[PDB]
């Protein structure tokens, strides 16, 4: 029943921006936390950015800080991610994910249900 | 600073299976808080073990979670033909937040 | 936010998994002397001329025991007693319409007091008849044999004397985020009945005044109603 | 140790019930910190001391939130300090001339008991275990009159 | 259940709402035994009276 | 060292500052120069 | 007016002197009544003595 | 993120007259600290409430501060021929500490 | 911001000397934390004084700290041949940490 469907996400010159919208389904969007996490083909996974759940206090990773912008909108419950700038190194399936206060409470602890990924290709070609 | 997992290990069906994840420089302690997850593919991540012995509900009795020695290890106990898929090791490192693993590709025989 | 751990009730982390760390701490019942003899009877070639339970000796406990007594009574079977302590020095004031005042303190040490080792304990059992009140209704020794007085008691269990206190409690920080961010941490016992050892009653006498040179018999029934 | 026997020769009339206390030397000792509050007491005193912290963690930020970021353990600045009176007597004896009189009894018997059952109304049990009573007589003030020596 | 309640604030420019607090309890809640009464109305009668 | 309790006391009664005070049964005792005495207490033929 | 004193440092640099304090009191003070005596020296005189 | 007041409200002598001032996102909370400023033409600013109920000395009774709904609230209750000025609402948002509405001109006819 | 000294002093064999170092601008809170060096010419320095009293093990008694009214005093009781040295008076500023003093040729005649 509960769903994070994603889409948004294709082919895309390096250098160049997308727009990653996330919606969810039967789950009180408002109430709970959404992270995006990235995983690479064969280096694993690697969390990306966090919004919180009224929209506000977003922190996000080391290695992405500035270059990915996220958002969120509780009217329609969706999380919007905007790639700025890509590199060739951010080819990788995108998954919106649910997680809510374990024991780290804003990065997120439970990673419960996540979305089934987006897949960002990023080709000179 | 990183994590490393070895690439691989293979189980018998019904066997014991102890997969091991460790900082490459200092210890795991249990302020590190492991996360261990399970991809099948063509299936998404899953939440297998949070705070190093904790386990959201639906996950299988058998999956249990440690720290031993210098590492956090998954022992899986009676593994069934299920479990062949991507395991990956998440730790909480204060200033990077979560890191997360390579990639162990359970083998079930 | 929850996260918890376990810690021993004097906050002493338990690292759990581990095995043989955690130890119950084990009570005495309040008033062990008067739950011990159960059920008193003296017998005279059978014909039990008197016999009384342990209610009658608390009953007599809270009636006829003097308060000067209390502590007496308490220290025979086996009851803690607070002890009173003092603090020290503190600020105060006076409002009349500046001094200095010590504050006091109670606490006991005693058998009820849950403890990991519970000391070897001197029970000193009063008996109650209708002839051990007055001297001058004092029966003789010579007027019927000494042969064929008997005096019965019934014993109680072990887990009717010694009960178990919580060795174990699960500590929950709880991080509720917010302006302001409260940190509200609780207490929740982990009670998992053990072993309790056998208890040895080790040097059972009975005292007997056998001193050198119209009657009041206690009439006691115990009923059980459910109306 | 282990044995004192002691004998007195100034008792020489009869005798009914008789207090007696043993307070170690320690107690009125000049070197006993506690020489003043101890001094009234026929027991071995120890110090139970009561340390009340002030527990309060406080954590600071708000995403690691699991273990607090900083503690404070803030005592009092006197302890509370309760005497407890541990016996100081293990077996009582008490022996006659000729007969065996008090032989071995518990210090919580003649400490204990006696006072609770002997004495009447104008007799009450002392809290130090180390005080103790030797009774002579059945009736020690219940009446005017020897019933006992 | 007696808490140890603190205030502490943070920021030395906000200090009205405290930027945190703490409620930390005792390990052993302290408990009074209450005999409450169990007889509204007791009666005694005799044979005749 | 050795394990020890903490005694305190409070108080649920009439003095204790209550929202709601339940119905309370005062029972007070009448004192006369005849309450003392059975032998003292006076007729109620005379 | 028996406070919950707890001083707590934020810096991990300075931590000699604490960063913050805190003073809850309880809501209800503890107040001990006490009965000075009301009389120095009583008398009591009889018709001749 | 701004503070939007109504710029213009009229009132008769000796009648009540509610001002509004409201977050442009968001609700106003009471941690907000709304503070209400009366600038009469030619004079300087005045505070007139702080802390959304309070009133500093020499300030009329008649200023009344409250929070309804989702906003903060100035009522002046029999409302005088001096009360005729530019009318200030302040919120104290985390970050960016005080910020002013535009200014609502009351008109007393 | 910077703290202060006075570049020389003389003092005869057996006397008592007072050494100053002060703030260039406010006061010398006991929060401050005055620490006294001593350095012998082709010696490394080394600490006689911390938090204004105090003394590690192995300098001798006579050297005592205090601070007198915005400034903190080294006072040399019977000074022997052995203190003709440099002294370097140092405060633990808020920022930035321990600000030491130009120094003062303490000369033993």
């Amino acid at each position: 029943e509960v769903k994070l469907v994603e889409s948004g996400g294709g082919l895309v010159q390096p250098g160049g921006s997308l727009r990653l919208s996330c919606v969810g389904s039967g789950f009180t969007f408002s109430s709970y936390e959404i992270n995006w996490v990235r995983q690479a083909p064969g280096k694993g996974l690697e969390w990306l950015a966090v919004v919180s759940k009224i929209g506000d206090r977003t922190y996000y990773a080391d290695s992405v800080r500035g270059r990915l912008t996220i958002s969120r909108d509780n009217s329609q419950n969706t999380a919007y991610l905007q790639m700025n700038s890509l590199r060739t190194e951010d080819t990788a399936r995108y998954y919106c994910v649910r997680a809510w206060c374990a024991s780290t409470c804003l990065p997120g602890d439970i990673m419960d249900l996540w979305g089934p990924g987006v897949g960002v290709v990023v080709s000179s070609l | 600073q990183t994590v490393i997992q070895e690439p691989a290990m293979s189980v018998s069906p019904g066997g014991t299976v102890t997969l091991t994840c460790a900082w490459s420089s200092g210890s795991v302690t249990t302020s590190n808080y492991p996360s261990w997850f399970q991809q099948t593919p063509g299936q998404p991540p899953r939440q297998l073990i949070y705070n190093t012995n904790s386990r959201p509900t639906g996950v299988p009795r058998r999956f249990s979670g440690k720290i031993s020695g210098n590492k956090a290890a998954l022992t899986i106990t009676g593994a069934q033909a299920e479990d062949e898929a991507d395991y990956f090791c998440g730790l909480y490192k204060r200033s990077a937040n979560n890191i997360f693993g390579g990639g162990t590709h359970l083998t079930v025989l | 936010g929850a996260v918890y751990t376990l810690v021993d009730p004097f906050g002493r982390p338990i690292v759990p998994g581990t095995k043989n760390a955690y130890r119950n701490l084990v009570y005495y019942c309040e008033y062990p002397g008067e739950r011990l003899y159960e059920n008193v009877r003296f017998d005279v070639n059978g014909n039990s001329l008197d016999e009384y339970s342990s209610d009658v000796t608390t009953l007599v406990r809270k009636f006829c025991i003097p308060g000067d007594k209390m502590t007496g009574y308490k220290h025979l079977v086996g009851q803690e007693v607070s002890v009173e302590g003092t603090s020290g020095p503190l600020l105060c004031n006076i409002h009349d319409l500046l001094d200095i005042r010590r504050n006091v303190h109670y606490s006991c040490n005693g058998p009820q007091t849950p403890k990991y080792y519970q000391p070897p304990l001197a029970l000193w059992i009063k008996l109650r008849f209708w002839f051990n009140e007055n001297v001058n209704l004092a029966i003789p020794s010579v007027s019927i044999p000494f042969g064929e007085r008997f005096i019965t008691i019934k014993l109680a269990s072990q887990k009717d004397l010694v009960n178990e206190f919580p060795g174990l409690f699960v500590r929950q920080s709880r991080f509720i985020a917010g302006r302001p961010s409260r940190r509200n941490i609780r207490f929740k016992p982990w009670f998992i009945p053990g072993v309790i050892n056998e208890i040895s009653l080790t040097n059972n006498e009975l005292y007997i005044n056998n001193l050198f040179v119209l009657i009041r018999v206690h009439k006691t029934q115990v009923t059980h109603t459910n109306n | 140790n282990h044995h004192d026997e002691k004998l007195m020769s100034a008792l020489k009339w009869p005798i009914e019930y008789m207090f007696i206390g043993l307070k170690p030397t320690w107690n009125i000792s000049d070197q006993n910190p506690h020489q003043h509050r101890d001094w009234h007491k026929f027991g071995h005193v120890v110090n139970a001391i009561m340390q009340p912290t002030h527990h309060a963690e406080i954590s600071f930020q708000d995403r690691d939130t699991a273990l607090p970021d900083a503690c404070s353990s803030i005592s009092d600045i006197s302890p509370v300090t309760y005497p407890i009176t541990l016996p100081i007597i293990k077996n009582i004896s008490v022996t006659a001339h000729g007969i065996n009189l008090i032989d071995k009894f518990p210090s919580k018997f003649c400490s204990s008991y006696i006072p609770f059952h002997y004495g009447g109304n104008a007799i009450k049990t002392p809290d130090d275990p180390g005080a103790m009573m030797i009774t002579f007589a059945l009736k020690p003030r219940e009446e005017y009159q020897p019933s006992g020596h």
